RNA sequence: AGAAGUCCAUUGAACCUUAUCAUUUAGAGGAAGGAGAAGUCGUAACAAGGUUUCCGUAGGUGAACCUGCGGAAGGAUCAUUG
RNA sequence: ACUCCGCCGGCACCUUAUGAGAAAUCAAAGUUUUUGGGUUCCGGGGGGAGUAUGGUCGCAAGGCUGAAACUUAAAGGAA
RNA sequence: UGUUACUUUGAAGAAAUUAGAGUGCUCAAAGCAAGCCUACGCUCUGUAUACAUUAGCAUGGGAUAACAUUAUAGGA
RNA sequence: GUAGGAUAGUGGCCUACCAUGGUGGUGACGGGUGACGGAGAAUUAGGGUUCGAUUCCGGAGAGGGAGCCUGAGAAACGGCUA
RNA sequence: GAAACUGCGAAUGGCUCAUUAAAUCAGUUAUAGUUUGUUUGAUGGUUACUCGGAUAACCGUAGUAAUUCUAGAGCU
């Protein structure tokens, strides 16, 4: 199961030992798995509404809100645990020569288990509160490379 | 020929960066060797007259240019300062405080005076021009 | 800094105060109050620079310490009290009463009022939410809090506030077709009819306003202030009536004035 | 991981062939 | 003192950060409470930013614990720390921290259970007690530990911050998870 | 309620090593370049410059330079269907 | 095999300027102040100097990379 | 609902400085004043406006250009 | 990454445990600056070059470090401790 | 109404540019990630005809070469 840490992982506020049943109640009530919509026109993946993973940094089932800048880029590194490096490619204008030069920036981003990603896939990231020393973004959508 | 691409902004900027060093005027200001000059980037400097000397004028001229070896007070470097005008060397005594200036060509030698790039402006706090024209007199005796 | 700044350098003061740059090193630092320091007019400016009743900083204190000036019906003795948009300033001795409104050039104008019209003001609703004990309340953009508001009132609406009963007399819902004034930005002081509302999720909402002469300008929702339902404002406007003239048109009037005057 | 990709490839190759049969069957019926 | 600034850290690239200012008071830290189980209760009052108050518990012996399924909360004595997911050294030192698994006295909950269900683990009174006994269900794992007089509980408060050690009684799959960690 | 003092821990100045780096600086002697009207020895380059000059490389000689091998004309030949 | 006409490709040559150039000369070294097809390398007065130093390659000879202080009013190209 | 560059218009944008409107400090550099008539005052007196790379925000345009995509259609 | 501790609060900010990642010729890392940043200044056909310690804004410091009390606010220096 | 207790302020201002090269800073964001004396607005349940012990100024014994260095006693 998802219980792989030393502590028991669960969603905060979802009581799992209630005598009554959760049939007919909203998410997060009656022991039902909690999930939410982040707004801005983004859809909640089926893997997050019907999954069993526990991720307090997940934008759909965790305790983090999306607000600020929405960016897009390509998955550059997917070797960390639930974190990827997103490469953003842009052109910098060199004024004196009236021409452009290619630049890039690597943006660390948290990716919830509901998303599948590989190097080269296109990802959309939304800003959230600091999740670690460098992570300030959460993956909101993944488009497989060549699609 | 020149790189022309719209996306060639980096190469053009970096190429010029490297090539500006080939310009002698650019390299003289950005090398940092100006601080090692006796004036160390200053316009003037005070010093102590070590001795009164004469320098043979360069050819095809023939004369004895009256100069003075000066040790700069702020860094202790010794330089040769030309003393201009007729008979102004008589106004200079050894172990005397003199204000020195450049010779006008930004550290280059001037005229037929070999290897001289400085001139004397003041002596004992008085300008040589005032002494030459008998406006003022040196403060002593 | 290690805390709060108590001084305002004269060149850093808001431009709409129209303070001369060589008048001194400092400008009046607006006190905390209902309006923001950048969107207010301290009483010292009003009494000395606009009305000329006081000739110096010292004389403004004398006037206020005699309890001769009232803002929104209450006596104020603070020289740097931040009087702002729609505030009613009353001076009983001179029998005068003004409303702070922007002229079409974006500067506060002391619009003289009649004794009847000086008994109320307009306020923009900031939000409506439940307070302690589940009691609903609304707060405005002039720092006021009203408990038990009408359930129909929502954010960005305008409420008519009676300065005597201190109660909501009537309100205007924020909707397309009403007459509004711009209270911030480039178009500050301009009056027109709200024609459109462009919402952008997560971003600022833009509102397209059309002047009475067909001139259309946009601005942010935060800079809009509804003045009346339909096309008639509930408050008296200055002579320009929020009509912004071009510099060419303004120069045309000035030329004609010299010919006549 | 290996099982995850096996099921996807096996099922995709199944319907991918079923559609080919269905289209050919539909074409055969349209000629007449 | 203790500081929470990032100036002493390496950059994400790995390069060092040269210091450009001194430590600020608004980024300070403080010594940990290291709350222990002891009958000599001690909570010291700490003045924090804004003139507000924090309560730092050095020693605690009782806590306010809630039986979630029964919706009953009682003050009870803390008996022992048995498991800690962060550091096993906090177990043998008997340190009280949030999310630590502890054993609490079962006596206060037994009294409520007897007063509520009339069961050990006045005409109108017996009318309702039997009515409530129809929908009475007690987990076997939860009942087995009432005999010993101790209930496994999880601390949900932060004793070093609020000065208290409150929690809830373990039950369901959470109880199964931790009792398997203790089965050695 | 509580001082001195004491105990452990934390933050941590400061000093003292070895090591490294930076900048400046002395040095017997060796040795380079440049400047300095009118030094000694030759005459290598410029004419086919009196052995055509030059490039690479190698060896040699007071000195310029000389020689071997391959190359160039910037040669002193744009030319032999004779 | 030779003779005649033509096509594509190659090493060149000859005449010519409507072109270019400081000219010598060049059918490209032309289509450039009427300035822009694409791209690489590379120069910024003469010396000091392809020297010193550090690095790197080589068994060595040396190669590649490569300064400054200082000095000088010219050096140089074509005719 | 493939993603962008580019372009158009707009919003937001410190002042001071720069450009610039008005104004006879005697002129001027400046300043932000003043003007009108002769009453217990007036002109609601004036204290305009433009510019403000790049990045970001929002409308219109879709030529030029970049990337992505295509046939066992997982097609409409 | 998980669980805690600390903080006004986010965060390797710190601790325990776990994973092996993170940055780099689109110049990381390191070195130089006689480098506080900006609004701006000089000169400017256009493009540009150079400057910007200094009165406006932001930051930083109070002989060098460190530590701290009081307080809404200071790691304060015309406060304290070393 | 001196003095003294209590309250508040002294974290602004002024000065300087040493350290600092994605750092400061600029435009642009976010706090659904926090604290905020004061101002302003609102809001605070169905011995008591008023408690207790101290201390300053003052007063008077002083110590030290000495400091808005300092001890003891009597009051309120
Ligand atoms: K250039
Ligand atoms: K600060
Ligand atoms: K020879
Ligand atoms: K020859
Ligand atoms: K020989
Ligand atoms: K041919
Ligand atoms: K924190
Ligand atoms: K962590
Ligand atoms: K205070
Ligand atoms: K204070
Ligand atoms: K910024
Ligand atoms: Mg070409
Ligand atoms: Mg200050
Ligand atoms: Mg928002
Ligand atoms: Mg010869
Ligand atoms: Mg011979
Ligand atoms: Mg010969
Ligand atoms: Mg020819
Ligand atoms: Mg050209
Ligand atoms: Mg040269
Ligand atoms: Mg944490
Ligand atoms: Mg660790
Ligand atoms: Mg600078
Ligand atoms: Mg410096
Ligand atoms: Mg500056
Ligand atoms: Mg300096
Ligand atoms: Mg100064
Ligand atoms: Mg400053
Ligand atoms: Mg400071
Ligand atoms: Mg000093
Ligand atoms: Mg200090
Ligand atoms: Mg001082
Ligand atoms: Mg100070
Ligand atoms: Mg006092
Ligand atoms: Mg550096
Ligand atoms: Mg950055």
């Amino acid at each position: 199961a998802e219980q792989t840490e030393k502590a028991f992982l669960k969603q905060p506020g979802v009581f799992l030992s209630s005598k009554k049943t959760g049939k007919g109640k909203r998410p997060g009530k009656g022991g039902n798995r909690y999930f939410k919509s982040i707004g801005l026109g983004f859809k909640t993946p089926r893997e997050a509404t019907e999954g069993t993973y526990i991720d307090k940094k997940c934008p759909f089932t965790g305790n983090v809100s999306i607000r600020g800048r929405i960016l897009a880029g390509t998955c550059h590194s997917a070797k960390m645990n639930r974190t990827i490096i997103v490469r953003r490619n842009y052109l910098h204008y060199v004024k004196k020569y009236q021409r452009y030069e290619k630049r890039h920036s690597n943006i660390p981003a948290h990716i919830s288990p509901c998303f599948r990603v590989k190097e080269g896939d296109h990802v959309t990231i939304g800003q959230c509160r600091p999740l670690s020393k460098t992570v300030r973004f959460n993956v909101l959508k993944v488009i497989p490379a060549g699609s | 020929g020149k790189t022309r691409g719209m996306g060639a902004g980096r190469k053009l900027k970096s190429h010029r960066r490297r090539q500006r060093w080939a310009d002698k005027s650019y390299k003289k200001s950005h090398l940092g060797n100006e601080w090692k000059k006796p004036f160390a980037g200053s316009s003037h400097a005070k010093g102590i007259v070590l001795e009164k000397i004469g320098i043979e004028a360069k050819q095809p001229n023939s004369a004895i240019r009256k100069c003075a070896r000066v040790q700069l007070i702020k860094n202790g470097k010794k330089i040769a300062a030309f003393v201009p005008n007729d008979g102004c060397l008589n106004y200079i005594e050894e172990n005397d405080e003199v204000l020195i200036a450049g010779f006008g060509r930004k550290g280059h030698a001037v005229g037929d005076i070999p290897g001289v790039r400085f001139k004397v402006v003041k002596v004992s706090g008085v300008s040589l021009l005032a002494l030459f024209k008998e406006k003022k007199e040196k403060p002593r005796s | 800094a290690r805390g709060l700044k108590k001084h305002l350098k004269r060149l850093n003061a808001p431009k709409h105060w129209m303070l001369d740059k060589l008048g001194g090193a400092f400008a009046p630092k607006p006190s905390s109050g209902p309006h923001k320091s950048r969107e207010c007019l301290p009483l010292v400016i009003i009494l000395r620079n606009r009305l000329k009743y006081a000739l110096t900083y010292r004389e403004v204190i004398s006037i206020l310490m005699q309890r001769q000036v009232m803002v929104d019906g209450k006596v104020r003795t603070d020289k740097t009290y931040p009087a702002g948009f729609m505030d009613v300033v009353t001076i009983p001795k001179t029998n005068e009463s003004f409303r702070l409104l922007y002229d079409t050039k974006g500067r506060f104008r002391l619009h003289s009022l009649r004794d009847e019209e000086a008994k109320f003001k307009l306020c923009k609703v900031r939000s409506v939410q439940f307070g302690q004990k589940g009691i609903p309340y609304l707060n405005t953009y002039d720092g006021r809090t009203i408990r038990y508001p009408d359930p129909l009132i929502k954010a960005n609406d305008t409420i008519k506030l009676d300065l005597d009963s201190n109660k909501i007399v009537d309100f205007i819902k924020f909707d397309v077709g009403n007459v509004v004034m711009v209270t911030g930005g480039r178009n500050r002081g301009r009056v027109g009819i709200l024609k459109n509302r462009e919402k952008h999720k997560g971003s600022f909402e833009t509102v397209h306003i059309q002047d009475s002469q067909g001139h259309e300008f946009a601005t942010r929702l935060g800079n809009v202030f509804t003045l009346g339902k339909g096309s008639k404002p509930w408050v008296s406007l200055p002579k320009g009536k929020g009509i912004k003239l071009s510099i060419i048109e303004e120069a045309r009037k000035r030329m004609a004035a010299q010919s006549a005057t | 991981e290996k099982a995850r990709e096996k099921t996807l490839s096996d099922q995709f190759e199944a319907r991918r062939a079923k559609n080919k049969a269905s289209r050919e069957r539909k074409f055969a019926r349209r000629k007449k | 003192g203790i500081s929470r600034d990032s100036m002493h850290k390496r950059r994400a690239t790995g390069g060092k950060k040269k210091s450009w200012r001194k430590k600020r008071k608004y980024e300070l830290g403080r010594q940990p409470a290291n709350t222990k189980i002891s009958s000599n209760k001690t909570v010291r009052r700490i003045r924090v930013r804004g003139g507000n108050v924090k309560w730092r518990a050095l020693r605690l012996d009782t806590g306010n614990f809630s039986w979630g399924s029964e919706a009953v909360t009682r003050k009870t004595r803390i008996l022992d720390v048995v498991y800690n997911a962060s550091n096993n050294e906090l177990v043998r030192t008997q340190t009280l921290v949030k999310s630590a698994i502890v054993q609490v006295d079962a006596a206060p909950f037994k009294q409520w259970y007897l007063q509520h269900y009339g069961i050990d683990i006045s005409n109108h009174v017996v009318r309702k007690i039997e009515n409530r006994q129809a929908d009475r269900k007690l987990d076997s794992h939860l009942e087995e530990q009432f005999a010993s007089g101790r209930l496994l509980a999880c601390i949900s408060s932060r004793p070093g911050q609020c000065g208290r050690a409150d929690g809830y009684i373990l039950e369901g799959k959470e109880l199964e998870f931790y009792m398997k960690k203790l089965q050695k």
